[PDB]
């Protein structure tokens, strides 16, 4: 008899459930593939942009007061540079920042001004002059672990007063007027309490950066809200959702009036009204079992502007330099999870890209074998930004491309499912697993859309307690044929597909099998 | 995670790259080395003989 | 014919329903196993930490003003000590507290200050000096059974005025400024009524400690709310949910904007809007039938930070010293109940753990047979805290570990189901129990993920009125074989599995049987 | 990451003989064992039956 | 000892399986790992370019 | 809870450890002792004969 | 808990002969009967058919 498992049911990467029972359209391992309504297709590659800071990088921010004013900031270690057009210029303080910065650079736009805090030196602002200068009317010693803004007040978290660090926050400023830095810090006179507040909890007040309209403050171990009420007490405080913290200062983002947060114990989306634990039976265990944790500060969260996706970059155990080698991609239009296995990466951000000189039949320098797309890339989507990636061993910043060639080199994809459902079929037409008889497999038939060839591996295990053992089934070239023949008997079966090609879309597949007795061990 | 089920003639087929997991026990360390030794010897015997 | 009962349906410990009818994936007895989406797996063991107070313990609290300031408090009898790093220092009042304390120590953070009440001596606060000192501006004789905080007012419950105890409460304080102890108790002048309030009910106002935003006050036999309205009358009072009390001063905790409370008659979760009786047809009867009750004050409730669970430690009938020998674990991500059978325990709390010296190939002192995990434990989850447990006969505090070896010694697990469903099968494919015919059992087949061996016991009873009688079926080693053969005829059957091994995951099992006449007695 | 820089598709050529030195931390030992597994499998599939 | 005598020119022939042993000291774990690395490299070199 | 169904040849198999429950009646006390006596005698007769 | 300290897996070695004294409270008698049951079963399974 035959069993037909069809993809495009939008189940996706489910590494937390038992492989034996995950539904067709679900896989247990693999990378560089993402689930769509078409099947299990392959993700694109990377091109290069003109931006190049030639410093240590480690952090990139975008500044653009108006259209065409494409200014790129690259905050490295001990040096902060500005990249505009084809020139790179220094914008750092006269006293270069202390060593170790670049692991801790944060930036924010305060009604048109840019502020950067390294936590290892005094907070800075970019002055009209064009050089980052230290803070205007605040005493020098005080330090904030992070710098945020709520309307007209610039907030600071984890404050050191010259005596030590208290893990509490200051409502710094006295209502700076738009376009101007704040008047003064004086928690005693004009703004009355312009700070000094406990926010008691077991945690340390990591990032209070995001605002839903009312700033939400995230402490490790708890969530709190903030509202502007004015008077003797400027702000109000409540404890909302105790027990849900935040992992890192870079693990928060907003979309469609909601927030995606990577808590130390979970990944959740919330709107102040309530919470929802996304990732609970899919990916929760895997993320915390494959993260190193020596580095937990190296994770960050980015939002793709062109397509609805959330990227969670994180280090793996296999990482030796502590950078980031993998990513968990979440699609919020339709809840699916993906995994990407990519080269070591420092940081990523999105911003507008300048155009390029028109390519003409006369000026092109390559044979038909050279890379490119008919549209010069900048022209594509001149309406929206494009992610830029700093890659450590690459001289220039990169951007995604539909073409899958990386710079020129090839990207491999792996598609693996463990313990496929082979057994009887319900009267409703759905198959279910049979754990009590051995099975014998004759052929595997593929329904794909790609034309280029791929490899197929077949795994077999005697029973649940055993481990999988792999056999090389062969190579499948869809245009010539779409079937593969192998004779095996075992308790359970698993299949792995490895491809290095520009296009690979998988729609479905079926297996022909027979029952072969009973299972013993 | 502990160990690939294995015997004297296991070969490179029975190797799970991800198996020596981060929180996995030290007491299973000896076994992992030995699985690797057996695998290498058999592969050499197969292709150099 | 064959009947296949599959686990991982998330039913869990259901000791209140009739065993004959509880569904597959449900058990009636057993301990040290918890239900997951993988099956019925086995819980881990305990390691040791560096913290050791060497006093009577009986109470542990965590204090940490900033990151790295890991301060552990151990409030024993007649002596209160502070454990920091590798040193233990005394912080007690000049007059050591009276005997019997340690059964009644409560602590709370009031905008950055720590307050402890033993009820047997005057309330204390930890002074700037570093010694717990008695209360600052309150008359000496007055005593509160418990000490709580609501914003800027420190509340007291069950107040004695020098004449006797009234079981009523005082809005002590006059709005202490953050970081400062309260100005004065004067229910007559500046704060007007700074207390003296009846809260009439049949009960005694146990703990009003928790706040949902508006403090909730729990009296035995009733629930009441509190709100700050100001003016001549500082606070407002309403009676919400009469008839639902609280068992103990240590039986409340908050999570995700809700409260888990162990009432004297039920276990419930509430949000002020309404109530929900969790535990009603599962575990309600068992908890109150297996608690001793001579000791009802010895129970407490703890929340696990790493994973979503609520622990309800309580004494059993079999306890001879009155300590706590068992626990009811509740998972709120997916409603299941578990039971843990563990050694006598005094108290438990969670807090950050300091690091340790790096282990190197040169410095390690043991053979491959020694205990440990590849990651030194502190490094694991440096992002979150870890439960610490005081165990009475153990010199040092302990922490959970994935490894299952306790200190070195082994932990046993028992998996028992009574009156398995053996009978006809519905056309929908679900089995149902048959109470009118005898049955004959041939074999039992297991689907497990563990590799180590286990014991299996088979029980048989003639009919419902009889008791179970146990037979030793044998030992099952999954790698060699997964089947077990025994020939028995009886009215009803039950099975028990006992394992002492690091890993044990049970996915399903099936039974082969035949009908053997009719049931008589 | 004081080990041979390694990646998912690396050949045994990448492996270095002396890097797991004695003073090295035990924690990165798993990284060395798994590095060894990945390389052996890759070499095998490429030449033995590939 | 339970550590094979080895030199930089060791072939896959040198290893004896069963050598990392349950009783063996953990201090020799790195050495055993290093032997495996020398053995593997030489064959990829002898048989492949 | 009251008592394991029992007779002269019950043996240690018919013992429910949890059966003498806390709120259970005193009048059932005599029976529980006797179940234990019968069980012990039969076990001794079985294994010392 | 003025009885032999006992636990779920204890052998009969743990039991003490004189502890249930006359002055002792009737309430802890159940604890003594159940202690006796647990021990007998354990000894039996360990040696008789174990």
């Amino acid at each position: 008899m035959e069993v037909t498992h069809k993809q495009f049911d939008l189940s996706g990467f489910l590494p937390d459930q038992a492989p034996d029972t995950l539904k067709s359209g679900a896989i247990s391992r693999g990378f560089n593939v993402k689930p769509t309504i078409l099947g299990w297709e392959k993700s694109g590659g990377f091109r290069e942009t003109n931006t190049a800071p030639t410093n240590e990088k480690d952090f990139i921010f975008f500044w653009s007061p108006a259209i065409g004013d494409n200014r790129w900031f690259s905050g490295g270690d001990k040096t902060v540079q500005q990249v505009e057009g084809n020139v790179v210029s220094d914008v750092s303080r006269t006293g270069g920042y202390t060593a170790g910065s670049g692991r801790r650079w944060n930036a924010v736009n305060f009604n048109g001004v840019l502020l950067m805090n390294n936590e290892l030196d005094s907070p800075q602002y970019l002055a009209a002059s064009g050089k980052l200068e230290d803070f205007p009317n605040l005493p020098s010693n005080v330090r904030f672990r992070t710098v945020a803004v709520y309307k007209n007040f610039i907030l600071g978290l984890g404050v050191n007063f010259g005596s030590g660090f208290l893990d509490d926050e200051i409502y710094w400023s006295h209502q700076a007027d738009p376009g101007t830095m704040p008047p003064n810090w004086d928690y005693a006179n004009a703004a009355s309490d312009s700070g000094r507040t406990p926010l008691p909890s077991e945690g340390y007040c990591v990032t209070s950066e995001e605002l839903g309209s009312m700033n939400i403050v995230y402490k490790s171990d708890s969530i709190w809200t903030m509202q502007l009420i004015g008077g003797q007490w400027i702000f109000r405080f409540e404890n909302k959702f105790p027990g849900q913290g935040i992992l890192n200062k870079k693990s928060v983002v907003s979309f469609e009036g909601k927030h995606f947060v990577v808590t130390q114990k979970d990944i959740i989306v919330h709107d102040g009204y309530q919470v929802r634990s996304v990732a609970d039976k899919r990916v929760r265990n895997f993320f915390f079992t494959d993260m190193n944790s020596d580095y937990f500060e190296r994770v960050f969260v980015v939002k793709d502007p062109r397509v609805a996706e959330v990227y969670v970059f994180y280090p793996s155990k296999n990482s030796v330099d502590g950078l980031c080698d993998r990513a968990l991609v979440w699609n919020w239009r339709d809840d699916v999870w993906s995994l990407l296995n990519l080269r070591p990466l420092k940081h990523a951000a999105y911003g507008y890209e300048i155009t390029g000189v028109s390519i003409t039949w006369d000026n092109f320098v390559g044979g038909w074998e050279s890379t490119g797309l008919w549209q010069a890339d900048e022209d594509v989507a001149k309406y929206a930004p494009v992610l830029h990636y700093s890659f450590r061993d690459v001289p220039k910043l990169l951007a995604p491309t539909p073409q899958a060639l990386f710079i020129d080199e090839e990207i491999e994809a792996v598609w693996e499912r463990e313990d496929i459902v082979i057994g009887s079929i319900s009267r409703d037409g759905v198959p279910y697993q049979d754990y009590e008889r051995n099975k014998s497999v004759s052929s595997i038939s593929f329904d794909v859309d790609t034309t280029e060839p791929f490899d197929v591996y077949i795994g077999y295990k005697g029973s649940l307690e055993d481990s999988v053992e792999w056999e090389f089934a062969g190579t499948v070239n869809p245009m010539e044929d779409k079937r593969l023949f192998c004779l095996l008997t075992a308790g359970l079966f698993s299949m792995r597909i490895i491809s290095k090609a520009q296009t690979f879309i998988l729609r479905s597949y079926k297996i022909t099998y027979e029952f072969a007795g009973e299972m013993w061990s | 995670m502990a160990l690939e089920t294995w015997d004297a003639n296991s070969t490179p087929a029975t190797l799970n790259t991800a198996w020596p997991e981060a929180t996995d026990p030290l007491n299973k360390g000896d076994d992992h080395i030995r699985l690797l030794k057996t695998v290498v010897v058999n592969f050499w015997n197969k292709v150099f003989d």
